[PDB]
């Protein structure tokens, strides 16, 4: 389970994003239609 | 006459004055009613994750920037406009992103240029292969009354209708649009679409040709020709090629 | 309209594969609007002025 | 390309020391560029145009009525398709009357004012291409034409 | 309308192929359009005025 | 629509107002058109 | 099985490239207008 793909309920991915970078460091990408 | 002309220029309905002896009553009174219903159906052909423009309008000059030494006019579209980019799943739906756009020139009253009215939808769905969604719309309703009158003569049970002014005004709006794909995928079926399509403006044109020209030759009346017949001379020309 | 090719084999049969994959029939869509508008609009005006 | 028309001058910056003028053009307008298949279909990428010049009511400079279709279809060798087209209906009612006097049942015509107004409208494109791949397809397509014109 | 070409043998071969393979006849299309217009109208006014 | 064109226009045809077919079912000619057709 | 061409149902290619960018490090390309 190297890769997940998470469906966000509230928040919006593309905010999740510059958060998560600091703390993955890994890669993460934001899918903004769905 | 000058000032009698102005005053009764505006004047819709009963405008009656009764003299009783250094005493003018003027009786007012005017009842209007409207009514307006309008169908559009604009229609486009595209291949699959292809754009597709629609127009039936008009081009309008508009200043972006005003004799004059240097106008900066720019040119403008108004009229039905559908801007369309399908996708089809593998199956039986589509995807669609649509600007539909009505839209006309009003005169101006109080601008610098002429206005547009306009009604704008912009939006991205998902229909079914032959089935028809809602897009928008809008329900007006509107309400207005008004009155003078003199303060206490103006309330007597059946005097007071001499003592009083009363408007009264009431307007309903009613707004819908509605959007509807169809696939085609074999020659078939676009057969059939187009000959339905044809057939309908064909018989249209062979009514009209029943009921020809009221001072001209019936025969002059453009009519198509059979679904994949192609063009074929006039009566009078047959006759000439026959005989020769 | 052509696409011209040079390639060792295996290259090639891959290249090809997916240009057969790639090179394939699209459908198309009859799109239809319907655009309905109604208004109606009544107004009464009635009234008694005096003058002298 | 194909063009019959006219070539019209219009204000793009507007006597006067400079007027910025650019000439545009407007009748019937077809470009189209063919794609066929290794078989018998066609695939058309299509701009088709119907203008003409109206003259200005209101406006700066004079005004053009459009009508314009930009798409791009799959046709068979000889059959036609429907590209688009318009169904327009519209009707229009007004009266205004004398309040109660207007609906006598015989003689209140004369204390009403009544307009309608019907109007019905539709608009349709088709498109057809042909393969000609030999020289006898072009010669019969040309003797077709030519011996409609020479006919007439 | 020419190509001068210089190049050893087998490039020389496979060059020749593909040149041939390129320079082939294009078929052509005639396309025609058909615009169809219709147009109906029609309107009725009545009224009565009275002045004096 | 169709109760709009129960009482149709003041001076001209009653069948010459707009209404909507049925929910899926396409335009269809006016009575005069379909009877014409018929005949033909 | 080296290389493989899929069809999308609902997403657009060009959006799933950027993201499928950072997973893959590998080539991934789209193809518009199938």
């Amino acid at each position: 389970g190297n890769n997940r793909v998470v469906y966000l309920k509230y928040a919006k991915a593309e905010d999740l994003v510059e958060v998560l970078k600091g703390v993955s460091e890994v890669m993460i990408a934001a899918h903004a239609d769905t | 006459y000058t000032k009698l002309a102005s005053a009764l220029s505006s004047i819709q309905g009963a405008a009656v004055s009764i003299a009783m002896g250094d005493w003018t009553a003027l009786i007012n009174a005017v009842s209007n009613d409207s009514s307006s219903n309008i169908l559009s159906s604009p229609s486009i052909t595209v291949m699959d994750n292809g754009e597709a423009s629609f127009i039936v309008g008009e081009e309008v000059p508009v200043i972006t920037g005003s004799d004059n030494p240097f106008q900066t006019v720019d040119r403008k579209e108004v009229g039905i406009k559908l801007k369309v980019v399908p996708q089809i799943n593998e199956g039986n739906s589509v995807q669609l992103n649509i600007e539909q756009e009505v839209s006309n020139v009003l005169g101006a009253n109080g601008a610098v240029d002429v206005r547009f009215a306009k009604r704008q939808l912009n939006t991205s769905v998902m229909v079914q292969d032959g089935q028809m969604l809602v897009l928008g719309g809008l329900i007006d309703e509107r309400a207005l009354e008004s009155e003078s009158k003199v303060p206490l003569l103006g309330d007597i049970p059946l005097l007071g209708q001499l003592f009083r002014s009363t408007s009264s005004q009431v307007e309903k709006k009613n707004l819908m649009v509605f959007i509807k794909p169809t696939i085609i995928r074999d020659g078939v079926t676009a057969d059939g679409i187009t000959q339905r399509k044809y057939n309908y403006i064909r018989a249209e044109q062979l009514f009209r040709a029943e009921k020809g020209l009221r001072l001209l030759d019936d025969a002059s009346v453009p009519v198509l020709p059979k679904f994949g017949d192609d063009r074929r001379h006039s009566p009078e020309i047959q006759a000439f090629i026959e005989q020769m | 309209n052509s696409l011209v090719l040079t390639a060792p084999q295996d290259i090639m049969n891959a290249m090809l594969e997916v240009i057969g994959q790639l090179d394939i029939r699209r459908a198309q869509v009859l799109i239809e609007a319907l655009i309905v508008e109604m208004a109606e609009g009544d107004g009464i005006n009635l009234g008694v002025q005096w003058g002298s």
